RNA sequence: CGCAGGUCGCAGUGGCAAGGGGGACCUGACUGUUUAACAAAAACAUAGGUCCCCGCGAGCCCGUAAGGGUGUGUACGGGGGC
RNA sequence: CCGGUCCUAAGGCGGGGCCUAAUAGGCACCCGCCGAAAGGGAAACGGGUUAAUAUUCCCGUGCCGCGGGGGUAGGUUCUGC
């Protein structure tokens, strides 16, 4: 699953220590925070750069954007965007409605 | 005078002099260039290396100089224009 | 000090100069214009740097051989 | 009505100019029929569209998925942030407009 | 001597107090901000809990807020009474539809936001009375208080959470981040020290503390402090 | 097409940034021939990249290769003398560097 | 080429009417030759030097700066040397 | 870096430099700290768990007072226990 | 032209004010100042010399800041190419 283990793959710079609960927490949060993430406003699948804990920035697109902690977007955040960003989900309504 | 030569402010620089010896010269590090007010970047014709103050710089020729780069000029222009 | 290569820019800070010192080598001549500022050289070809020695002369300027 | 599919046959038959700086080019010295934008697309490069479309006297089609899937809708591999159909060679799609 | 640690730190001993000198300035309203402004930067600030927004305003005027979650540099924002309820405006708790989510509440106005101020925490605008001019919101802890209608609140959720969710695996990374707060790392148990140092401590088979009453004197209120109940069944008692 | 002779322009970038001109003639999809004259609005007569200039609402009646002298007449004519010597000024403080990405 | 920027000062400065400024053009074309070309055939780069000191050629004929021939006929004697002893070890 | 051949000693990482190893129980998870001058530990801390006082004009603490710390903070928080 | 001297940091002192039986005691407030010979920060290098100083003296070649003179580009309603 991992590049070269099975299961402790980010988290494998702890080594034995710290507990395998310890570690597993650590391996949920952080497959997420170093995978891939489209990007809210180019749409983009890139690897967005975490510059501190709710501050994400677009490589491709230049977008810099309050998130979540270690995720992009929590989930209760993806409910509450901008809708500056919901452009292309308010146009695919009017051509749904108008068609 | 020491102990400002055993912090890494100055640059230490070894040189062969013409009397044959070898002399460590404590020189500053350069002044950091002048940046655009809103990407950050280093401005083109204005970012060559300086090593003291008070030294004139001579900006681009164009409206606002060495203030913001062509790129955030240009485009402000046009919402200029347009408002 | 400064060095300079066309004769024509050098003339101009040679004439003003206190004293003109020069310097022989086989292939060339260096002439060097010591001004109160700065000490201006240039090397020029040997059969022009007896010319030069000339009018400088002719000019009052001290030429003097190092 | 299928945007994708008239595209297609647009591209294959008539004039469709794809990128952004082509289209303002297209804009600001020809004369294109149909400007497609993407509903993604950012501020500057909206608001020029815009504004060169409303001096041309170009009518204007905001696309209703990103530009990515603009174009995939072109059946391109990559994005496409404003294109401009020059000719409808034997599409319909100028009947977007309305 | 024999002053207890709770005693030690209300002196402001220089390991007890907050080095804000590491921040760029308080994150509050300024008093006379309204029109539209626009979100320069997004910053961390060390020992907030919470991504900072820096706005400029179109008049000129730029303060420090705590960013929504979904802000981004470059955005537009409008504050005022004539706001729309859409996320990072700043508008007044009377203008707020209930039902929306807000946060960096003002109890009472211009005092630049109290309440809902940590990353992924939010208030609810549960209720309106504009005869006596309050907003009843729900606070994060779940307590529903009236605050004044013409304060001032942001639309959204604020940026940073889950941040807790991620453990604090060493004691090093704890460490560090208790450097731009101002708690005193690390503690000492009670129980751990003699008895000239603390209640708790002493006895060959060191034992904590039964409750103190609420009119205990400073030195002696340490351990639980008048509580209600105590355990699994306190916890119980509330439900 | 919006670039055509007899319009308005602001040109853009180099030191003649921000100053009005008037196109008088056209070299190819990438250039044209811009003069707002120099006397009026500061701008010599030279060819412009068409990306450089920022096109306005407001355009003139001239004919290709129009002199000088001839659109200083077209833009009195229409009253715009005054507008080809005021200057446009931005405000940089709305710019943000997603504009510039 | 390399001092290009120096050839176009000097016709700019000259249509102006700028004697004093084309002389100091000049002098700053002839300084980016010989200081450059110099430098390369102190490094040996003969291949680098030999194009700079071909372009030095022209410049004077199309300037008329003797200058630059003289001091152009001082750095090929020099490459003769360095060409000649290598040819002799090697 | 490798291969082939020859060859000397008791000894070729020839001096210098330079891990003895394994099984099992108790115990503290671990790195860390500690009685300067008889105790370095199984003691302290620790990450993790949990309980309590608190919506800020709070809670807890300092000061005779003026006033102050937590606080350029706000429950994903401050303080107090285990 | 090497350092201090200048700047501010964490901090501190003084006056006013408030507090205090009172001060030589306290400081949230206002005003000023102090606070780094390792942070920020103008400008000098090589050679020679003495029993003992040496970027300080002497030689040579420079640099910085402040001010002045001449020439020059420029300006002289208005804009440098
Ligand atoms: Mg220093
Ligand atoms: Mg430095
Ligand atoms: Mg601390
Ligand atoms: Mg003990
Ligand atoms: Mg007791
Ligand atoms: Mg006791
Ligand atoms: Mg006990
Ligand atoms: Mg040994
Ligand atoms: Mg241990
Ligand atoms: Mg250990
Ligand atoms: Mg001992
Ligand atoms: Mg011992
Ligand atoms: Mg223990
Ligand atoms: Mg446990
Ligand atoms: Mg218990
Ligand atoms: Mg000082
Ligand atoms: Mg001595
Ligand atoms: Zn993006």
């Amino acid at each position: 699953p991992f590049s070269h283990t099975k299961i402790v793959g980010p988290a494998g710079r702890y080594g034995a220590r710290y507990g395998m609960g310890i570690r597993r927490k650590v391996t949920t949060i952080e497959v997420k925070q170093r995978g891939k993430h489209r990007c809210p406003s180019c749409r983009s699948l890139v690897r967005l750069e975490r510059l501190a804990f709710g501050i994400w920035h677009c490589p491709k697109c230049g977008h810099t954007f309050a998130g979540g902690a270690y995720v992009p977007q929590t989930i209760l955040g993806k409910t509450i965007a901008p809708e500056e960003l919901k452009g292309v989900e308010a146009e695919k309504a009017k051509w749904k409605e108008a068609a | 005078p020491r102990p400002a030569y055993r912090s890494r402010s100055l640059r230490r620089v070894k040189v062969k002099t013409p009397g044959g010896r070898t002399v460590v010269h404590y020189e500053k590090r350069a002044k950091g260039v002048p940046k655009c007010a809103v990407t950050g970047q280093p401005l083109g014709g204005m970012n060559s290396k300086v090593y003291r103050f008070g030294i004139s710089t001579r900006a681009p020729s164009r409206p606002y100089g060495g203030v913001v780069s062509h790129k955030v000029l240009a485009r402000a222009i046009r919402y200029a224009v347009r408002r | 000090p400064k060095e300079i290569f066309l004769v024509e820019l050098w003339k101009k800070y040679g004439e003003k100069a206190q004293v003109v010192r020069v310097k022989r080598y086989e292939d060339f001549v260096k002439l060097k214009a010591r001004l109160s500022g700065y000490l201006y050289t240039i090397r020029v070809p040997p059969d022009k740097a007896e010319q030069l020695i000339s009018e400088l002369k002719a000019k009052n300027v001290k030429v003097e051989e190092v | 009505i299928d945007i994708g599919r008239e595209l297609q046959v647009a591209i294959n038959t008539g004039k469709v100019i794809i990128g952004l700086r082509e289209t303002k080019k297209s804009l600001l010295t020809g004369a294109p029929k149909l400007v497609i934008i993407a509903a993604n697309a950012p501020r500057w490069a909206r608001e020029d569209i815009e504004y060169y479309a409303k001096l041309a006297g170009v009518p204007i089609f905001t696309f209703p998925g990103s530009s990515i899937e603009l174009g995939a809708a072109a059946k391109r591999p990559h994005k496409i942030m404003a294109l401009a159909v020059v000719d409808p060679g034997q599409s319909e799609i100028l009947k977007l407009v309305e | 001597g024999k002053r207890i640690l709770v005693q030690r730190r209300g002196r402001g001993g220089s390991q007890f107090r907050s080095p804000s000198w590491k921040r760029d300035g308080p994150v509050r309203y300024p008093p006379n901000i309204s029109g539209r402004g626009i979100v320069v930067e997004i910053l961390h600030e060390p020992g907030l809990n919470a991504p900072v927004a820096k706005i400029r305003m179109e008049n000129g005027v730029e303060f420090f807020n705590y960013a929504a979650e979904g802000l981004y540099v470059g955005q537009v924002i409008q504050v005022g009474p004539d706001a729309p309820p859409a996320v990072g405006n700043v508008l007044p708790l009377g203008k707020i539809p209930e039902g929306t989510m807000v946060f960096n509440v003002e109890k009472r106005f211009g005092d630049g936001g109290k309440f809902a101020r940590s990353g992924g925490t939010y208030a609810l605008v549960i209720g309106q009375r504009p005869e006596e001019n309050k907003t009843i919101v729900r606070l994060p802890s779940g307590r529903v208080i009236e605050v004044d209608a013409r304060g001032r609140a942001t639309i959204g959720i604020v940026a940073g959470g889950g941040r807790v969710e991620k453990p604090f695996v060493k004691a090093g990374k704890k460490y560090h981040r208790a450097r731009a707060k101002s708690w005193k790392y690390p503690t000492v148990r009670g129980k751990a020290m003699s008895p000239y140092a603390h209640p708790h401590g002493g006895g060959s088979h060191q034992k904590g503390g039964t409750p103190v009453p609420k009119t205990a004197p400073p030195g002696q209120k340490v351990g639980f402090i008048g509580s209600r109940c105590t355990g699994r069944g306190c916890v119980r008692a509330r439900a | 097409k919006v670039i055509d002779v007899g319009r308005v322009v602001v040109k853009v970038l180099g030191r003649e940034a921000g100053r009005k001109a008037v196109v008088v003639d056209i070299v190819d999809e990438n250039y044209v021939v811009i003069t707002g004259p120099k006397s009026l609005s500061g701008v010599r007569r030279r060819r412009v990249n068409i990306n450089h200039i920022e096109p306005t609402d407001k355009k003139i009646e001239i004919k290709k290769g129009a002199s000088d002298e001839e659109v200083l007449k077209a833009l009195e004519a229409a009253g715009l003398v005054e507008y080809m010597k005021e200057r446009v000024k931005p405000k940089l403080f709305e710019i943000t560097p997603a504009d510039v990405k | 080429p390399l001092c290009s920027k120096w050839e176009s000062l000097i016709t700019w400065a000259e249509k102006g009417g700028n004697s004093y400024k084309a002389l100091e053009f000049r002098e700053k074309l002839v300084e980016c030759i010989v200081y450059t070309a110099t430098e390369k055939v102190k490094k040996k780069k003969l291949d680098e030097a030999e194009e700079l000191l071909k372009y030095g050629k022209e410049v004077a004929k199309k300037f008329n700066i003797e200058e630059l021939n003289f001091h152009i006929a001082l750095l090929e004697k020099e490459i003769s040397k360095i060409r000649q002893r290598r040819a002799q070890a090697q």
